[PDB]
């Protein structure tokens, strides 16, 4: 009652080859729903589309969430990290909860308990890999709110069906904790490739040896000329002069289009075209969009002002409102980075021929808008960012394909399990604050790269200003200005 | 600060080529555009983005940005052409919008 | 179509307070980042202030930083620019500009990239 | 001094007061007035 | 060899949120105030629960391949046509019309994680819209693999 | 199998490192722009199966009786300057099936391949992120006349490559189609369809020709007139021009044999529904021109030539789909490392009071030896 | 090695992305290697 | 005499708080 | 170096000078006179 349960650890440690981040929030836990499960379906908020329908349950659970890579990094963290590295991953992971007090609405009640588990098993459904708000704030001295644990399952339009399954979170075994006990637990990240935080200096076209021509011929001309039966077969050799032409083992990664939207407003259609124009896909006759998507390039060279609709991760500014905010709020990122072995994004994948020729019959040629997988492509996966989220869990599933998340981030059949915390019932107007750490050991990869000419860094901005970025202003505010991706060194393809 | 000549003077039909030197901080950083302005008029946007031409704008003026300093480019110049004209972007350091001294153009 | 014009000039003694107001017509004025740019007469133009399209950012020159006020209102489609302790500096012209770029402050970090697409006829101001 | 007495920080835990029961992103404003005391002693 | 799978998914891959949160992700809402020449602007919104089409979602359902509702899907081979039997695994009917069934027993439980054998895959943008062109759209009528995709094999 | 020729290695670019761009070339159009260096260093090319189911194992290298002369007598002081990039650290140039081959026939002498490679580009011109790389800044051995040089390789695990010929479960492999050329050439259309009737991928707004692409049967079955536009290997006979060459002049490789598993490159995939059938409606079809992976797609990758390449590098990604090279050949992640060369320059008569320039003035040289490679 | 426990971002040497006839710490279409600017060590802070 | 007195070695390893930088260069010395 | 780093300054330094070529035609047996001030 007297004696405190565990103190404060933030700081990074940083160690040949493996980065370790430690952070400590102080947090607040309100008693959600009056300590009751109840339904919730389209129905209660009215349920206007059946592309917009859901059913399920809210708990009087609150959960945890460090999914962003700002809970365990500063910017100063980040900075070192994406300079310096070629690659990065999560290896271990640590958490503890403690300095439990409870309150009565206001003063103390020593005897009431925090229930807290973990599910291992994975054994409900994993609200964690869909972006959710509510993670642990990115500057340490901010008091957060838990967010409130709710699921969904099977529905027809707000209508329940046969096979949807009902969870009680009471059901599981959970550690209770008066104000002196302290919860704690370890877990082991499953092997993943490392992130890949490099842009190559190469592009998959251009892999060739300027100085050497191919062995290897091509059709140049199928005319003599201008005239009648004026037909021949005639082959120029690939080389140096025509690049367009060379045979090549590898092709640039799959693609699905999107359409693009000008960041100048006069340059944009003069019609509603957010809804009715974005790229979908349909599953059990609901319309959902297409978000992010595949990796692909936002834009081509010189044209930095067009993005996808929805092919791109778009975050807040600091005190940005919910619904249709001006464009100045908010920050757009740009995947121009992996414009060398992956498609534009607002542009076809290529061309194929739709008919045969013959002496009645002209070439013809179609656009090819979407490309799924073939034999010799190669791609380069979504960046993570500063703001962004760290791990997915890979759906349970006979099959899947490359099943990195395609909001960025390491897919994990296993990830980090969910932290499920609750006040206990006892009803007397309650709530309980705390201190919760969070530590993960990340892996590096260092970058032996021989190129002679200096990379690109990361750097903060020279010109003097009212404030200084990543920090707190005259009010007590703290701000992220800008969004930080990972992928500022270079390497060859 | 954008510096450029104070008058250029060609005759009609020939090449003409006005340029505003910069700073670091303000034209090797950002887009930089032309304005032409007429002496009873107000100022009309001729390029932007370094080279890009807004529409109703005739291809002989052409731009282009080269290190630190941007060049507008002039060809086939006739009697109406003759303007002022000034280079400006956004200067990092001052944090603000500057437009360059201006030049006059003047056909004989 | 798409139109700008000022009003609100004229001749005022030195240390009076005048306000130049922008009204736009033919577009949306509610999307676009607005600007004030001045010309003293027989010299270059000078860039004043600038106002985004909520109203959040606003940049100012040196030269009329901490005397001039600017303000928006995208209910009656006009741009306002207040005015205090007038001095003979300021004879001007007074231009109205439209910037049509918004990526300034969603795209670019590093640089703002603005340019202004459409002006007002513009509305002069002397001191006397 | 280059390795002078190392500087001594304190503040207390913020303490904060009754949640909105909804949940809210931004962080908590409201806290419970509060203040600490107690003894030290420096041996030199 | 793997186990065969013997479960039927209560979750939809499009349902995987947490419905009580908004996401910290913006989605563009708006194109145009409306009504007007010139009006033309970009409003952005939160997505979250009141709007679950448009939320960023980290996985897409399995690959497919159409066939008709009930002009046989085909693959040639060596100048011969092949009828496409049983083909990808699909689901057999979209929920609530039980009548249909592909052309050439039910998946239905396979609905969660993979397209409906008779709707399209999807959209995708056919253009660069501009002031003058307005935005068009063209549909997917079969999608082979794509990464981030999950599905189910057949049912034994 | 054991390899051995003789080599003769010039000065290329003056012991010197040039910018090149297709601003030097010309200026070309947008799709064949590039930026890159040109290097004084040569280099070894054994990668085509002419020089040496089935598959590699190891490799040992050697290089031996060097001999340099200057322009012509003996210098037996001069030194010969070789390395090989064993963390692949420079571009690899050695999967584009390019030129400068060790002869098939063992009595030939072969001039060696000046080394080059490309780097990012907006057109002529270069980006921030272009790379730079210095070869000189590798670790490299210097060999007189009387030393020798030899490394050995162990070639990663690769699969076999297999050369044979062979309601449903499993379905025949991808395919992106190729337009039809007849070898009668009065079947032909009389237009120019070279490049305007071609399969093309775009990568950031360039336009790159589909060559050889996926693997596909080159033609059907009863047809051997025809082959793909940009579908198959065509190589040149011997003493064949290198620019508007006749058809007798090449020859063409057929994939026929992977008929069974493939479908043919001319041919669409096949059929899909386009639409609902209904009383209203008659049931509608589309073809499809192009078909990614399927899961039950069996395929079979393009045969291997005594005159194709062996092997082909992977490049560094995130990810990649059944990585075999498209042109043929076992593809690697760590594949048989490049072995670069030069001469080291020799400096004539400098001048007699201290210039800081550097040396322009070198004395004409080149150096001959003997290369050795055993898989 | 730096020990900072400075929030902010760094300030950094780094290269310009904006395109450009010439890489900066490279060849020219000639052979001639240059040196663009002066670099200074002092880049990263401390506490006075 | 027919034998080299060296090899090329140019490289930067480095190894935690410590750098090597090695360089090789070609030199002409007159009289 | 100069962005990760506070402070630096050498420690040891090895010297090799080898390859030696004197001069146009060989000259085999002249020799090069090479000492240090330590």
């Amino acid at each position: 009652v007297g004696s405190s349960s565990g103190n404060w650890h933030c700081d990074s440690q940083w160690l040949g080859d493996r980065v370790i981040t430690t952070s400590t929030r102080t947090w607040a836990l309100p008693t959600y729903n009056n300590h009751l499960y109840k339904q919730i379906s389209n129905s209660t908020s009215g349920g206007s589309s059946n592309d917009n329908a859901y059913f399920g349950y809210s708990t009087p659970w609150g959960y945890f969430d460090f999914n962003r890579f700002h809970c365990h990094f500063s910017p100063r963290d980040w900075q070192r990290l994406i300079n310096n590295n070629w690659g990065f991953r999560p290896k271990r992971l640590n958490f503890k909860l403690f300095n439990i007090q409870v309150k009565e609405v206001i003063a103390n009640n020593l005897t009431s308990t925090v229930q807290v588990f973990t599910d291992s098993d994975y054994q409900l459904p994993y609200v964690l890999g869909s972006a959710h708000e509510g993670c642990l704030p990115p500057f340490p001295a901010d008091v957060f709110m838990i967010p409130q644990y709710g699921y969904l399952t099977l529905n027809d339009g707000s209508q329940a069906v046969g096979r949807s399954s009902f969870y009680c979170l009471e059901y599981f075994p959970s550690q209770m904790l008066r104000t002196g006990n302290n919860f704690q637990f370890s877990y082991e990240f499953e092997n993943v490739p490392f992130h890949s935080s490099y842009a190559h200096s190469q592009s998959l076209d251009r892999l060739m040896n300027p100085l050497i021509d191919q062995y290897l011929y091509y059709l140049s001309k199928t005319i003599n000329g201008s005239g009648q039966n004026q037909q021949t077969l005639k082959f120029s050799v690939a080389g140096p002069s025509n690049m367009a032409v060379q045979g090549r083992n590898y092709i640039p990664g799959p693609s699905y289009r999107q359409q693009r939207v000008s960041t100048t407003v006069t340059q944009n259609n003069n019609s509603e075209f957010a809804w009715p124009g974005a790229s979908s896909w349909a599953l059990n006759g609901r319309n959902s969009l297409m978000n992010p998507g595949p990796a692909m390039a936002s834009h081509k060279e010189g044209e930095d002002r067009f993005f996808p609709l929805s092919g791109s991760l778009i975050f807040g500014k600091q005190g940005t409102g919910r619904d249709n905010v001006d464009a100045d709020k908010v920050m757009i990122t740009n995947e121009e980075e992996i414009k060398t072995t992956n498609p534009v994004a607002t542009e076809s994948y290529g061309q194929v021929a739709t008919n045969h020729q013959s002496a009645q019959a002209q070439a013809q040629t179609g656009w090819v808008q979407n490309q799924g997988i073939l034999p010799g492509m190669v791609w380069q996966d979504r960046d993570v960012y500063l703001q962004g989220p760290i791990w997915a869990k890979i759906p349970h599933t006979d099959g899947n394909f490359h099943p990195s998340p395609l909001m960025g981030g390491f897919g994990m059949k296993h990830p980090p399990p969910q932290i499920l915390i609750k006040n206990t019932p006892v009803f007397i107007t309650q709530y309980s604050t705390g201190q919760v750490s969070v530590e993960i050991e990340w892996e590096l990869q260092k970058e032996n790269s021989k190129r002679w000419n200096p990379e690109i860094q990361y750097t903060s901005n020279y010109y003097k200003s009212n404030n200084v970025e990543f920090a707190v202003n005259t009010e007590g505010v703290y701000s992220e200005p800008r969004p930080i991706g990972t992928r500022y060194l270079t390497r060859n393809l | 600060v954008l510096t450029q000549p104070p008058s250029v003077s060609a005759a009609p039909g020939q090449m003409v080529t006005i340029s505003c030197s910069g700073s670091s901080s303000n034209i090797g950083n950002d887009y930089i555009s032309w304005y032409q302005q007429l002496p009873g008029t107000a100022p009309k946007l001729l390029i932007y983005d370094n080279n890009e031409r807004p529409s109703g704008i005739p291809d002989r003026f052409s731009g282009s940005k080269s290190g630190t300093s941007a060049t507008l480019g002039i060809t086939g110049v006739q009697t109406g052409d003759e303007a002022d004209y000034y280079c400006g972007t956004w200067d990092s350091s001052l944090s603000a919008w500057v437009f360059g001294e201006g030049t006059k153009l003047t056909v004989v | 179509e798409v139109q700008l014009v000022e009003s609100g000039g004229g001749l005022v003694k030195p240390g009076g307070s005048p306000r130049l107001s922008c009204a736009a017509s033919g577009f949306n004025f509610g999307s676009y980042s607005m600007n004030w740019v001045r010309q003293a007469p027989g010299k270059g133009l000078e860039w004043v202030s600038s106002i985004s399209s909520s109203s959040s950012y606003i940049y100012y020159a040196d030269s009329v930083k901490g005397r001039f006020t600017i303000s928006r209102d995208n209910a009656k489609h006009s741009l306002y620019l207040q005015v205090n302790s007038l001095r003979a500096e300021d004879t001007a012209v007074y231009y109205c500009a439209r910037d049509p770029t918004t990526y300034g402050y969603n795209s670019a970090w590093d640089k703002k990239g603005w340019y202004f697409d459409l002006w007002g006829r513009g509305t002069l101001l002397t001191v006397s | 001094m280059k390795h002078p007495p190392p500087q001594i920080l304190i503040k207390n835990t913020p303490v904060p007061a009754d949640p909105p029961t909804a949940f809210n992103k931004d962080k908590l404003n409201s806290f419970i007035t509060q203040y600490s005391t107690g003894q030290v002693s420096v041996e030199i």
